[PDB]
């Protein structure tokens, strides 16, 4: 149902990336990144544009941000677009 | 021939006002003819008297310290006597009317006031100022008076009994007279006293100079500014408050502008003429796609057509929809719908919108662009 | 001017009496059928336009010396004069019918016409036949007895209103006389 | 069998998503459990995804 | 049997005092509807044979077991006492509709027929149920236009839904 | 050479502009955040100090739509008048944060109004103060 | 629910009175 | 249905169902008597239903039955009165059920391609469900008829 | 706009004074009849694509010779032009029975008119029988209720009394 | 056009264009001068071919035309004419581009759409553009007929 349901350490599950999204979440942000490939050198893959804005859930975003500092990746701007601030109940 | 008569002829038999009346800005302010009826309730002389004093005073407070010198010839309008061109004749030579308007006064602010006082009207040209200059030197004020009531503009326009009025004529020989107009009634919050400088110059506000801004633009033909025509006037005090599609009212002007905002604006305005300068050669040519063919469709639309109600069985089956002025041709209701939205769905229209409203933002950013020494900037 | 309301007001102004529940009778009966007063009101106001043209051409169609040259009526300038003050006293008269009173009648429009008529010239006879047409259209349309309009009411009667405004008619024709 | 996604593609044409979003928003509508969660055990269901 | 009007002089009474200005505009508005309410009542007497038929035919179309062989609507008689106990409350509730108080309900309708039906084994929820549809199709046929002038009516459908749930649940 | 108002998009159907005026359908952000654009227009100097001081910058710095009417540095040194000093003199004393925190929220309204959206309407709302 | 057997609803004669000589209802 | 429909919702979640989602069902459970009684009148006056939305649409629409047209001819006509009698029984299949899984299930996917393929003009069939709409809510009262035209407007949606 | 509002308060404020209890007192039968011209408005409003329609061929039906070459309505623009007038009119008459006056209709409709339809060759005839063809078709019980009626026709023979 | 086509088909790979993709890119600059040659001739017959082609539409499909018809009336029938003349000028595009994407990018994508929101039957206009397609057949030569035909095929396809 939602991340935050008891999982930790010493759990079945693996250790993961837990969101604290209320379930269904409807809260959205806009991010600009950069995130060069550092592998194409020697997998021989055809280029993308690395240089992105998009809108993704809040739901998603802690694991999101997480994966791009792993990679090398730079984040240049953040904004919450979708969702009140501090709302109690409504998030879903 | 739209207009028959005009205002300075005397009204028709036919007519209760003027054709000019009736639609130019007459019927929306309170500038209008206030007639006295024959005989009157001690009550609706008062109505006439409070008309007169916003009027011949021009928009003046009056304590009734001030109202005890007129005691006298109001009373021989409460009794009868006096007509109403007779009072203001009365008021005019009295001397509260001397020490606001002529005591203190330019020659030339005091024509012009008593042209605003005893007409409904700024002073047309140069010529008609000068012989009124010169009909005071040499016969005094008394003569002068007589010299704006006893000649012919006063008794076609007004009669004996309306009060004056500030007259919307609609029908302007010298153009700028209109200008003019709005620019000598400032509005329904304005006097003289407060216009003419008479009591910041004055001493514990008596003993002011009457000074007087546009004897420039009387004496060369150089015609009043646009903003003390929009901002302050009867224009938007007798306004007929609906949705413009360029909106007249001028906005305040901002603080803190830059050259960078008003040289990008200067161009955005000469791209849209240039734009709107060839958008106007392909309309009323290539308007429609269906025009070639509105010649071609009517023989075929001419053929089977029934008078009768209930043809157009196509088979065997039912009856069918026919015989209205608009229906016969296919046309629905939103046929004639689609001229009401002709700002945003048509392509010349948008851009004469789009120029006027850069036209007007632009117009007061040089207005604030008129400061530049101890002027502190911002970064928009 | 004065109304219905303001007209004892200066009755007991006369002799420094309180309205009393004597006076209040009149005024109560006036407030009763204050409904049948605008109901008979929008029935003049909705066929003024008709009523004008119907009387000026019937008062045509009596006399055709109006409409003979030098006539009063000769002229188009001097039609829609007549056509003017036809209108003009149809104006005061429901103004007059509203107020239940005849005071703005005789102040603002009949004050001064009589002299006015002789120092112009208008013949008053046809001034008698355009004011007596106009008076039996008001009565046809305030009892609801046009031949060919009807206008829907609540059923009652209305004779007093009728009688009221056939009061003021002939005021205006002695006025004029 | 005339399936549609009108959002969603909207939002991907425009480039307010991601084709990562847009596949990650299929994977969880309705259609994708109807036709590749519910006829499935769980298992089974890893395989497919 | 008392009325509206009636409702308020017998609290008046009660105190001894008369009745102040406040329960008289009270009284006037209540008089100032008056036409609306006259004209619920008479759509509701105008349509009462289709009223019960239709809500008979619905309850058994629902509930079978009362016309099942055994069933407290088996037979003719059952019936013909089945379908004219709905036609006495809905006469009942236009009184009522017609009086602005439940006053003439409670006496001579509701009063003592909670133990009349369990002397006789009769199933007090369905009659209930049958009062229910009634109901429904009175207030669906209370609020039609049907060459009326056009108002809000919607306390007075109110009140009449009232008085339905007052009979409903008194006999169960 | 032909239509004033042209269009973006590519291949067939296009007239000749990119896809968003440069091809970038979805556009990264280029504002600053409001204390940052006030910080940079050089007028509001005394607002930023005021609400950082005060810890109003933290409600301000939210992702919540707001509609901020900040005072320029002449606003406040007009209150060196009579009257407005006799009512605001006191939040000069270092004790008086909790008044001084109402007067600067009364300032931030919920909800994004351009000055085109309010032409010719007039519109009552709540403030960050609750007035 | 319903007023007790025989009382004519809304004519009470216990109405207004006095807590002094009220009588309970069997 | 509504409860399968609750519990595959609450399935993909890996909950159990919330209070909510039991509220529903039953309430749903408690209304399923005249959800029957309904489904009960639609279903046995189905000859007068069929019969009578076919002439509403061979008079709205009397191309489809011209010389040529699609339902043009006896056995042409027959058929489209099949269809409508099909989408009849789906209408009351959705009624009992609570819900339009059964309608849209049988008869709403695909539609336009067989439709299409079949070479039958889509919005023929739209216009006979409206008709079919009318004089079925005809025979029903106000708030029944509501419930009931609830489905046929979800048809003509699909069917546009 | 002239309204039973606009009229109360310039009166006071040619005369300088403060809203007295006449003043109020006007406004009170503001509250009464609005039931009524109300419910004329969302009737007119809600069927206004019926109204025009039936109205503009009758205009067409009194007066068959403006379809002539050289007249008014001699080609399907000038038709469709001819029907706007029809829908302006309503619209208007739908205005003045929200604000309860003439006020929009001698703003928009009135004033100038008699100027345009002399100069553009518009005969005043055939723009009255269209709204009298809208008045005497006024079922009392069926278009509206008594009052609403009433209101109704009194604002249609008002643009008839001003248009010719 | 085919130019473009087959580089967006070699861009997707990452590869240049093989020698076939330029082998038919050749072919069709080569033959782009009997191209203009055909779209001169269907370009300048416009008014025949729409003329010719709204009668055999006409008198297949006497309902749109009928009292009440989709284009029924005057305006309606020049509208529609109107629309097959916006067919014909695609199809001259399509064949000067050697391929049908200006005919599938203006005009067919959401096709359906649109004529479904105006009340359209689509089986009306596919009608139409058939009795096109004769008509314009008819003016050209053998294999010009084939080749210019292949395109009012595609759109009626798509137009199904
Ligand atoms: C929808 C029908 C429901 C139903 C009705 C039912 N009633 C009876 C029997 C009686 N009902 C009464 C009721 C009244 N008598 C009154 O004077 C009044 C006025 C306030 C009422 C409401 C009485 C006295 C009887 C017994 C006399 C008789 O009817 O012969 C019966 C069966 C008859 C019997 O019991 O022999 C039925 C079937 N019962 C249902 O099942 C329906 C829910
Ligand atoms: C002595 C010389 C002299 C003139 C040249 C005219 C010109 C003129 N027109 C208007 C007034 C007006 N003039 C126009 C005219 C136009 N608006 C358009 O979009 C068209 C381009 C153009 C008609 C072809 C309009 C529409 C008004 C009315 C503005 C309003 O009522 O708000 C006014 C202001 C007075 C008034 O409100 O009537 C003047 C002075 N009158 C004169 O006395
Ligand atoms: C306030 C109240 C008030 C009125 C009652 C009218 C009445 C009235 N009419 C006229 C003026 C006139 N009045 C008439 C009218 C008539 N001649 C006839 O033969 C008929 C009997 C009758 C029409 C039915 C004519 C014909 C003239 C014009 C005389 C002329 O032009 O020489 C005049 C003189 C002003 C002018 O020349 O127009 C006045 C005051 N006007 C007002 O302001
Ligand atoms: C010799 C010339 C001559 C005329 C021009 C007419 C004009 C005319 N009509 C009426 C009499 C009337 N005139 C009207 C006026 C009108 N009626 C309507 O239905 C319309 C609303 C409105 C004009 C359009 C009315 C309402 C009556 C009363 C009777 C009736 O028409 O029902 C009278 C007075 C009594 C009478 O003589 O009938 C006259 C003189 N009659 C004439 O003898
Ligand atoms: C703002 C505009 C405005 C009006 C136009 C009147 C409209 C009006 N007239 C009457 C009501 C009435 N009007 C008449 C009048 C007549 N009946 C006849 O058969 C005669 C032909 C005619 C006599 C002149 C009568 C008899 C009644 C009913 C009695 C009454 O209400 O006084 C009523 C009360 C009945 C009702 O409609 O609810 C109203 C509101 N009042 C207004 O507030
Ligand atoms: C024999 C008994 C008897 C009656 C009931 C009345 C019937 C009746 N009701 C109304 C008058 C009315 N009737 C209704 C009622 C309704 N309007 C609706 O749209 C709803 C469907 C329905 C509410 C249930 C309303 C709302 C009015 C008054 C209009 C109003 O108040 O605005 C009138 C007009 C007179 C008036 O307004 O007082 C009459 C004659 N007359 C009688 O002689
Ligand atoms: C001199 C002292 C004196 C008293 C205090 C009262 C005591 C009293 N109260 C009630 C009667 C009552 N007393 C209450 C009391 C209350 N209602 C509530 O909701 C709260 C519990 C509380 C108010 C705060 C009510 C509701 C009744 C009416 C009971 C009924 O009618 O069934 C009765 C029954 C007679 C009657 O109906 O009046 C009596 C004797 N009488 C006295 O003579
Ligand atoms: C907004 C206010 C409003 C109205 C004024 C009417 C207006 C009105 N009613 C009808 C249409 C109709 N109008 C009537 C009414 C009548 N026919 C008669 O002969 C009697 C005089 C009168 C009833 C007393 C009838 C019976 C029809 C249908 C047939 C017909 O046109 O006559 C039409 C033609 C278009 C249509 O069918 O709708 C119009 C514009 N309806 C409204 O919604
Ligand atoms: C807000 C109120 C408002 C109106 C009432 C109309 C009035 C009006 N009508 C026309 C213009 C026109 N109006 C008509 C209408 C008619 N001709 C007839 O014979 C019939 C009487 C009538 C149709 C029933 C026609 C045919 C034209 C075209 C005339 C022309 O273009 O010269 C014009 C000139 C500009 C234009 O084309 O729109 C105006 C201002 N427009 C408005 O904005
Ligand atoms: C690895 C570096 C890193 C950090 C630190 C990080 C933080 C981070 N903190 C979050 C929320 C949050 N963070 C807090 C934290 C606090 N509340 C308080 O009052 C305290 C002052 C403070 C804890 C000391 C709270 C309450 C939320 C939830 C916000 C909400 O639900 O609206 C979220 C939103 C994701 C979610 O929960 O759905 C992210 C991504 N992400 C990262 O990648
Ligand atoms: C199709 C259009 C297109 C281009 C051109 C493109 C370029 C691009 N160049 C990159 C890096 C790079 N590009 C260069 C290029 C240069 N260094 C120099 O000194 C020279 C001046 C220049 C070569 C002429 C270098 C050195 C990097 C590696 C940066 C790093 O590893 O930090 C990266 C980061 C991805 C990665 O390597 O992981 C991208 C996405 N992407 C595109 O989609
Ligand atoms: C370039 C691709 C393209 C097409 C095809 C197109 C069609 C199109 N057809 C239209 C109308 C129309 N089209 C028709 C057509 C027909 N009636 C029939 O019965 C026949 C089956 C058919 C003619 C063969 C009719 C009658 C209308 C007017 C519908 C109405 O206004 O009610 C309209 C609305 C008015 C207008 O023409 O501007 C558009 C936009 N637009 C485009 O951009």
């Amino acid at each position: 149902a939602y991340d935050m349901d008891g999982t930790g350490a010493g759990s079945l599950e693996p250790r993961g990336i837990k969101s604290s999204a209320v379930e269904k979440d409807s809260r959205c942000f806009k991010v600009t990144f950069v995130l060069p490939s550092q592998s194409r050198l020697y997998t021989f893959r055809e280029l993308q544009n690395v240089y992105t804005t998009k809108m993704v859930p809040f739901s998603s975003w802690y694991a999101e941000q997480q994966r791009i500092q792993k990679m090398g990746g730079k984040i240049l701007k953040v904004e919450l677009v979708a969702g009140g601030q501090m709302r109690s109940v409504g998030n879903q | 021939k739209v207009v028959d008569r005009l205002d300075s002829q005397p009204s028709a038999a036919f007519e209760q006002t003027k054709q000019v009346y009736t639609f130019s800005r007459y019927i929306l302010g309170p500038h209008r003819a206030v007639v006295a009826p024959v005989a009157m309730d001690p009550s609706e002389k008062e109505v006439v008297l409070r008309a007169v004093y916003r009027q011949v005073f021009g928009n003046a407070y009056i304590m009734e310290e001030e109202r005890a010198e007129l005691r006298v010839m109001e009373s021989q309008f409460l009794l009868g006597e006096l007509s109403v061109k007779e009072l203001v004749r009365a008021l005019a030579k009295s001397s509260t009317y001397k020490v606001r308007f002529f005591e203190g006064a330019v020659q030339y602010r005091f024509i012009e006031l008593c042209f605003k006082h005893l007409l409904g009207r700024a002073p047309d040209n140069h010529e008609e100022i000068a012989v009124h200059m010169r009909k005071y030197q040499q016969e005094g004020y008394d003569a002068e008076i007589d010299s704006y009531l006893d000649a012919g503009e006063y008794d076609n326009v007004f009669g004996d009994d309306t009060v004056p009025f500030l007259r919307f004529r609609g029908v302007y020989t010298p153009c700028d007279s209109f200008n003019r107009q709005c620019a000598l009634q400032g509005g329904w919050a304005n006097s003289d006293k407060a216009m003419g400088g008479a009591a910041l110059s004055g001493y514990n506000g008596s003993d002011g100079r009457q000074m007087s801004t546009m004897i420039g633009n009387y004496i060369s033909g150089k015609p009043i500014p646009y903003e003390k025509v929009a901002a302050d006037t009867p224009l938007k005090s007798t306004a007929p408050n609906w949705y413009a599609r360029p909106n007249p009212a001028l906005a305040p002007q901002p603080a803190y502008v830059s050259a960078k905002e008003i040289a990008e604006l200067r161009s955005r305005v000469s791209k849209l003429e240039a734009a709107w300068s060839v958008a106007v050669k392909q309309s009323a040519a290539a308007k429609d796609t269906v025009e070639t063919w509105r010649a071609a469709a009517k023989e075929m639309a001419a053929m089977r057509g029934i008078s009768p109600m209930g043809e157009a069985y196509f088979g065997g089956i039912a009856q069918k929809v026919d015989n209205g002025a608009l229906a016969q041709l296919g046309n629905k209701a939103s046929s004639y719908k689609k001229y009401l939205y002709a700002i945003e769905t048509d392509e010349v229209s948008r851009l004469e919108v789009d120029l006027e409203e850069a036209k007007g933002q632009l117009r007061v950013l040089e207005a604030a662009m008129a400061k530049s020494t101890p002027m502190t900037r911002t970064a928009e | 001017m004065l109304d219905a309301f303001s007209r004892v007001v200066v009755n007991s102004d006369a002799k420094a009496a309180y309205v009393g529940g004597s006076d209040l009778q009149a005024l109560k009966s006036f407030i009763a059928d204050g409904n049948k007063r605008l109901d008979a009101v929008n029935s003049i106001v909705s066929n003024a336009s008709c009523m004008v043209s119907d009387a000026v051409s019937g008062m045509i169609c009596e006399n055709p010396g109006l409409i003979s040259p030098g006539g009063n009526c000769y002229t188009n300038r001097r039609m829609a004069a007549c056509l003017r003050d036809g209108e003009i006293i149809l104006r005061y008269v429901s103004y007059a019918l509203l107020a239940g009173d005849a005071s703005v009648l005789e102040d603002r429009c009949l004050n001064g016409l009589k002299e006015t008529y002789i120092a112009l010239g208008v013949p008053t006879n046809s001034s008698i036949r355009a004011v007596s047409i106009m008076k039996a259209q008001a009565v046809a349309f305030i009892t609801n007895t046009a031949t060919e309009r009807k206008m829907s009411f609540a059923a009652g009667d209305c004779t007093s209103l009728a009688s009221e405004v056939a009061s003021y008619f002939d005021r205006v024709g002695a006025a004029i006389s | 069998y005339g399936f549609s996604f009108s959002v969603l593609e909207s939002q991907v044409k425009n480039g307010q998503i991601s084709i990562k979003e847009f596949v990650r928003s299929l994977g969880k509508s309705s259609v994708y459990q109807k036709q590749f969660y519910q006829p499935y055990v769980n298992s089974r269901v890893v395989e497919l995804a | 049997m008392l009325d509206a009007f009636a409702k308020v002089v017998a609290q008046a009474d009660a105190r001894g005092e008369f009745l102040s200005n406040t329960q008289i505009d009270a009284l006037s508005k209540m008089v100032k509807e008056g036409n609306q309410r006259l004209d619920i009542v008479n759509k509701v007497t105008s349509n009462a044979s289709a009223i019960v038929t239709n809500s008979a035919r619905a309850l058994f179309a629902e509930q079978p077991q009362l016309i099942q062989p055994g069933g407290n609507a088996y037979t003719s008689r059952r019936m013909a006492a089945c379908l004219r106990d709905m036609e006495i409350v809905l006469r009942y509730v236009s009184y009522a509709m017609i009086a602005g108080d439940s006053s003439v309900l409670d006496d001579r309708c509701l009063n003592g027929l909670r133990e009349t039906y369990q002397a006789l084994g009769t199933p007090g929820s369905s009659v209930a149920v049958a009062i229910q549809k009634m109901k429904d199709a009175s207030v669906a046929l209370a609020n039609d236009t049907t060459g009326t002038p056009i108002g809000d009516c919607s306390s007075l459908v109110a009140e009449l839904a009232g008085y339905f749930d007052r009979a409903a649940v008194s006999v169960v | 050479a032909r239509t004033a108002y042209p269009y973006t998009g590519s291949g067939y159907g296009s007239a000749g502009v990119p896809y968003g005026q440069d091809t970038y359908g979805y556009k990264a952000t280029t504002a600053k955040s409001i204390t940052e654009t006030a910080a940079q227009a050089g007028v509001f100097n005394t607002f930023v100090k005021l609400l950082n001081e005060s810890g109003v910058e933290k409600l301000v710095e939210q992702a919540g739509p707001y509609t901020v009417f900040a005072p320029t540095d002449d606003a406040f040194a007009a209150l060196l008048e009579p009257h407005s000093f006799n009512k605001l003199a006191t939040l000069l004393r270092p004790e008086n944060n909790d008044a001084l925190r109402k007067v600067l929220m009364h300032h931030v309204i919920p909800g994004a109004f351009t000055s085109a959206s309010l032409m010719d309407r007039a519109v009552t709302v709540k403030s960050l103060a609750g007035e | 629910q319903l007023a007790p057997p025989g009382i004519p609803p809304g004519e009470d004669a216990r109405n207004n009175q006095s807590l002094r000589q009220y009588v309970a209802r069997p | 249905s509504i409860v399968t429909k609750s519990i595959v919702n609450a399935d993909a979640e890996a909950r159990y169902l919330s209070p909510g989602e039991l509220d529903r069902i039953k309430s749903f459970v408690l209304s399923g008597q005249r959800r029957l009684r309904i489904a009960q009148t639609l279903t046995e006056n189905r000859e007068r239903i069929v019969k009578q939305g076919g002439q509403q649409l061979f008079q709205r629409r009397p191309d489809v039955v011209s010389p040529g047209g699609n339902a043009y001819g006896e056995e042409m006509t027959a058929t489209c009165l099949r269809d409508l009698d099909y989408y009849l029984r789906l209408v009351t299949y959705g009624i009992i059920a609570g819900d339009v899984t059964p309608i849209e299930e049988i008869g709403l996917v695909g539609v336009k391609e067989m439709y299409s393929a079949l070479g039958t003009p889509i919005s023929g069939v739209a216009e006979g469900i409206r008709c079919m709409k009318d004089v079925a809510c005809s025979l029903l009262s106000g708030e029944d008829a509501a419930e009931v035209g609830f489905y046929f407007d979800y048809t003509l949606a699909a069917m546009q | 706009m002239k309204s039973v509002i606009t009229t109360v308060v310039s009166a006071a404020d040619a005369a300088g004074r403060f809203p007295s209890n006449s003043d109020l007192e006007s406004i009170q039968g503001n509250i009464q009849r609005s039931a009524a011209r109300l419910e004329a408005a969302e009737k007119l409003a809600g069927n206004h694509e019926a109204v025009v329609k039936e109205a503009g061929d009758a205009c067409f039906a009194k007066y068959a010779y403006l379809k002539n070459p050289g007249e008014a309505g001699e080609n399907q623009e000038k038709i469709n032009k001819c029907y706007r007038d029809v829908d302006h009119y309503m619209r208007l008459v739908n205005y003045c029975l929200v604000v309860g006056g003439t006020g929009p209709l001698d703003e928009w409709g009135i004033a100038g008119a008699r100027e345009v339809y002399r100069t553009l060759n518009l005969p005043t005839s055939a723009y009255v029988a269209s709204i009298a063809y809208t008045r005497d078709r006024l079922c009392v019980p069926r278009d509206m209720s008594a009052q609403a009626g009433v209101e109704f026709s009194a604002y249609l023979d008002y643009l008839i009394n001003a248009l010719s």
